[PDB]
């Protein structure tokens, strides 16, 4: 059921920092990926595996855990990419545990089925990252650390109070999710609770303003970027907007709805568009992961079931191929020993197939139709329209500087004049490959089957904002 | 089922050449692309002559895989898998001592499996799916040989200045989604019939779609892009500039025939685009002191042809002329791809000339070609030339001014073509050259080429003889029309046209001969070199400034950090003035106390 999947990188993590050895949590990360998918597979609806048990009965927190048609990939993508971060890895410092830890933490955090353990979770996973950032590697390690950290600290504890304002000025008997839809805010009640859910949700998508801490986050962690593959299934806030704080103050979002589409805009635009002047892997990922972040919650927030389908599945897919770009870039380091662009030039005729790898992920990344990108930049295109036309017209001037920002990439890392020549494929980055190109081609060629769970919750919760 | 199978074949086998293909002999990716070209061709001939053929298939929710074999994607269908194969099997021979011949004819299978998933489409989407695959298969082509700095560049701003146009495409997309919510051509067009509705919203859609065309069949703004496609290897040209690409550019509206036949405004601009496409291709063809760039000015031209024909609302003629074209350009290509091979590469025109008796049986082809463009009289080129020129006149939308203008342009089409011919194969001797030049796998097929440039024809004559073609056309899609027709006078036209052409040719063929090339026109062939001076605007307030402002942006970004690390030492210093609060001094901590309880008691009421 539903908490074993929740749990299983979570052990295994813990069996690879104190424990010993390495390999293990890698196969360990590969169970998590079997099992995610396996829940995947069979998936009844949005019960799945119900689960409740006291936490504080007093206070009305339970454990309540289930996959819904959105929780469901989320599990698969995460163990996915998680696991390709333990194979292929190389952080290897004995906190690839630290990274067990995160996917499953994050888990735990999609399968939350009432508020106060959502919560919980969403403050939990803060600590590895912070680990793995701090003492494996980096020197700006410490700096870079605060920021990362206290942007989403000073974010999240103002939450509490509209997590506490959700139940208790709902007058809900307790935190379950249900219960809590189930009395509804009234104005400038719901207003200020969903303003609270809005400042901790926009600081963890991220939107325009409010990135500044991205490109520091991703810089600093150990190099080969697993610890930054995870940061990246971090990036949960539209999740959470979707799931949480629309549906449980959504007068609000009424009035927030037509900043939130020019944030989403903005963001897009301006992400891929300063992805460009980006020199190194780390900040060129960052904004362009700014910019995708930018696209699905531009398809959430027109409402129109159409653009936040696309949203959530975008979100769900980007972090799958921006994790393994991250491992990539990690294992081109441990062979080169550098994430500079400009330098060591010729690549291609001395790395076999990385050009074809490579190539592929950046294709998903740009939103090239039959690969993952595609389906949700253009559900989100047409539902963006549909609320805002302008917004989605200035968001997407983002294709323009995508592929601008991806094939200068790409050919200045790939394609030109000889070096000394490169080493061609580790057996770990083998399976990496494959399993990756796999995922990118399955949720490109049928973004029907994936995200089939999707379509019932954006048209309903899209309908949540109508009468 | 047996229609997706076409598509497939030439992506099994791009798989097979991409990912092994290395693991075989020179010849094999060669035979095996184009053996699953071969029977693609074929097995989808046995489709569209047994009537046609539909596939449905599971995708996004409202968007089902819809392809739809009929007459106007059988007619491309055919075009594109026969001169394809043609050049996957010239392919075979040019491609020869070169690594990564695997990667070529991978590339080669690729392309063509996605050209067929662009024509044969039923929704847009799908059609999307063709549009951006095929941009990408010619961005991989393009930078074959990747070791060169310049054949890079290229392809990226191919797939740049290209996305612009699917962006537009995606744009217009969007926007016939919020209208109908169909997004699948036959039934998007089966309810485009009747009273439509907000006539503005279409036609921006339809503005967008064709924003979309302009880039993918490289007319103006978005021209650009072409010229520099010269990058790849010459098979990969005739690919693009003759079989493939640019032609989809016609084809989305063709099959869009029903939205731009109920958009007079749209298409009178689609006919000016055309005609000053043409023009511009046109005048700055000639000056061109290489071979490969002054044939890319004429597939540009007469693309801006094809974009006046269908720009009145001749479609089926706009789709003769593509026929024609498709023969003679890829004629034209596969021959200055054959001439470079014999001079290893040299590519050049004031280092050429004088090669007429040297070569046996390429200048044939080079004559039939630049005859055929020139629109010889009895030629493909001349009965799609002058098809549009007449249609020009007789279709809606008026073409007064534009059959004046798209004559003098057939007087210029003819005069560089020569001007080509002539720079290439005569006025003595520059270089070197040893034995064998042509090998077998190129001429022959580059033969069959010929044939089907002098014959491309007579499928539609006027029509006193039999339009063979019109009618295939016009039913199973391209549906609406609005046409007079005329005689006595027509012929008068077609004679018109002939004996202009004519007079053309040769006036091409002295001037540039000449030597002379006197005064002002030594000038215009510096600007024709150069392109009129476009894309140095274009890095004037376009590209540059878009790239220095990814710079300010990113700065700003950088600023806006160090601006939040200032609230934080905003706190710290506000902290320690509270850390400063606390002097040591007992009597300071007493009065600050008495001090803070006085506040206190004052709070409570």
């Amino acid at each position: 059921m539903v908490v074993l999947a929740v749990l299983l990188p979570v052990v295994f993590g813990a069996l690879l920092l104190l424990g010993l050895p390495r390999a293990l949590g890698v196969l360990g990360a590969g169970l998590s990926f079997l099992l995610n998918l396996y829940l995947f597979l069979t998936h009844p609806g949005g019960v799945a595996h119900a689960f409740q048990a006291p936490l504080l009965p007093g206070a009305g927190v339970y454990w309540a855990f289930g996959l819904d048609g959105l929780s469901a990939l989320f599990f698969l993508t995460i163990a996915l990419t998680v696991f390709l971060g333990a194979l292929v890895a190389r952080v290897e410092g004995r906190f690839l545990g630290l990274a067990l830890l995160m996917e499953g933490l994050l888990l735990g955090l999609f399968a939350a089925r009432d508020l106060l353990v959502f919560y919980v979770f969403f403050e939990a996973a803060l600590i590895p990252a912070l680990l793995m950032l701090y003492l494996y590697g980096g020197e700006g390690r410490t700096r870079a650390l605060y920021t990362f950290v206290l942007f989403t600290l000073v974010g999240s504890l103002p939450m509490l109070a509209a997590v506490l304002g959700a139940r208790l000025l709902s007058g809900s008997p307790t935190f379950l999710l249900e219960d809590l839809l189930a009395h509804p805010l009234q104005e400038e009640a719901a207003f200020w609770v969903f303003l609270g859910f809005a400042l901790a949700f926009a600081i963890k998508t991220p939107l325009f303003p409010l990135h500044a801490w991205l490109p520091p986050f991703h810089q600093e962690n150990h190099p080969s970027g697993l610890a930054d593959a995870l940061g990246t299934l971090y990036k949960v806030g539209v999740f959470a907007f979707f799931r949480f704080a629309i549906p449980l103050a959504p007068e609000g979002f009424a009035q927030a709805q037509g900043l939130l589409l020019f944030l989403a805009a903005l963001s897009a635009l301006y992400g891929a568009w300063v992805a460009f002047a980006a020199k190194d892997f780390k900040t060129l990922l960052a904004y362009a992961g700014l910019s995708h972040m930018g696209v699905a919650a531009l398809g959430v927030f027109s409402g129109t079931p159409e653009g936040a389908m696309g949203g959530l599945y975008l979100l769900a897919a980007s972090g799958v191929y921006t994790g393994g770009l991250f491992l990539l870039a990690g294992r081109l380091y441990e062979r080169t020993g550098t994430l500079e662009i400009g330098r060591y030039r010729g690549l291609a005729q001395s790395a076999p197939g990385l050009a074809a790898l490579a190539l592929i992920l950046f294709l998903a990344m740009v939103g090239l139709p039959g690969l993952s990108g595609f389906p949700g930049e253009f559900l989100t295109l047409l539902g963006a329209y549909k609320a805002s036309p302008w917004l989605a017209a200035l968001a997407f001037l983002s294709v323009i500087a995508s592929a601008a920002y991806a094939l200068t990439a790409f050919q200045k890392t790939f394609w030109e004049e000889g070096g000394s020549g490169v080493k061609d494929l580790a057996g770990a980055e083998w399976g990496f490959a494959l399993l990756s190109v796999l995922a990118l081609l399955l949720m490109g060629v049928f973004p029907g089957y994936f995200a089939r769970g999707l379509h019932p919750l954006a048209e309903a919760f899209a309908k949540l904002l109508g009468g | 089922m047996a229609l997706l199978g076409t598509i497939l074949l030439p992506l099994l086998g791009f798989a097979l050449l991409g990912l092994f293909g290395k693991r075989m002999r020179e010849p094999l990716p060669g035979v095996l692309a184009s053996g699953l070209v071969l029977a693609s061709f074929l097995l989808g001939a046995g489709l569209l002559l047994s009537g046609g053929a539909r596939f449905q298939a599971e995708w996004l929710p409202g968007i089902p895989f819809s392809l739809l074999l009929d007459n106007l994607s059988g007619f491309m269908l055919l075009i594109v898998t026969g001169v394809g194969f043609l050049i996957h099997v010239y392919a075979i021979g040019y491609m020869g001592g070169d690594p990564g011949y695997s990667r070529f004819f991978a590339y080669f299978n690729l392309f063509i499996a996605m050209m067929l998933t662009l024509v044969l489409a039923d929704s847009y989407p799908v059609m999307f799916i063709g549009w951006e695959g095929v941009g990408l298969a010619s961005f991989l082509l393009i930078g074959f040989w990747y070791k060169n700095p310049q054949y890079a560049d290229s392809a990226r701003k191919a797939f740049i200045v290209n996305r612009i146009g699917d962006l537009g495409f995606m744009l217009g997309m969007a926007i016939l989604w919020a209208l109908y919510g169909t997004l699948s051509i036959s039934e998007l067009k089966e309810a485009m019939e009747g009273p439509l509705k907000n006539p503005d919203l279409l036609a921006l859609a339809g503005l967008l779609l064709f924003l979309g065309a302009v880039g993918k069949s490289a007319q103006i703004p978005l021209m650009v892009w072409l010229p520099d496609a010269m990058a790849g290897p010459t098979p990969v040209s005739a690919l693009i500039h003759a079989a493939t690409m640019v032609t989809a550019g016609v084809y989305l509206i063709a099959r869009s025939s029903f939205l731009y036949s109920v958009l007079p405004d749209v298409s009178y601009a689609i006919a000016v685009v055309g005609l000053l496409t043409a023009a511009y291709g046109a005048l700055s063809a000639f000056g061109q002191t290489d071979i490969k760039k002054i044939v890319a000015y004429s597939t540009i031209s007469q693309l801006g042809y094809m974009f006046l024909a269908a720009g009145v609302g001749a479609y089926w003629v706009a789709l003769f002329h593509v026929f024609t074209h498709a023969f003679f350009k890829a004629l034209l290509f596969l021959a200055s791809g054959s001439v470079i091979h014999a001079l290893g590469g040299e590519q050049d025109v004031r280092k050429m000339g004088g090669l007429w008796k040297h070569l046996p049986q390429t200048r044939w082809h080079a004559l039939i070609g630049a005859l055929a463009l020139g629109g010889l009289p009895l030629l493909s080129g001349f009965w799609s030339k002058d098809a549009i020129l007449a249609a020009t006149l007789t279709y809606p939308f008026g073409g007064v001014g534009f059959y004046v203008g798209a004559l003098l342009v057939a007087v210029l089409t003819a005069m560089y073509a020569m001007r080509w011919f002539v720079l290439v194969f005569l006025g003595e001797e520059r270089g070197h050259h040893h034995p064998h030049e042509a090998p077998p796998v190129m001429l022959w097929p580059n033969h069959l080429l010929a044939l089907g440039s002098v014959l491309a024809g007579y499928l539609a004559l006027p029509h006193p003889l039999p339009n063979v073609l019109e009618p295939f056309l016009k039913p199973a899609l391209a549906e609406v029309e609005a046409h007079h027709l005329s005689l006595g006078a027509e012929w008068g036209l077609i004679a018109l046209s002939a004996a202009v052409a004519l007079l053309g040719l040769w006036a091409g063929f002295v001037f540039f001969q000449r030597k002379v090339f006197p005064a002002w026109y030594l000038a215009f062939e510096a600007a024709s070199r150069e392109a009129f001076y476009v894309d140095r605007a274009y890095n004037a307030l376009i590209v540059n400034p878009l790239k220095a402002l990814a710079e300010a942006l990113f700065y700003g970004d950088r600023g806006l950090l160090s601006g939040y690390f200032g609230l934080g030492g905003a706190a710290r210093s506000l902290g320690q003035g509270l850390a400063r609060l606390q002097t040591g001094y007992l009597r300071v901590y007493a009065l600050l106390f008495v001090l803070g309880a006085l506040l206190l008691l004052g709070v409570m009421r």
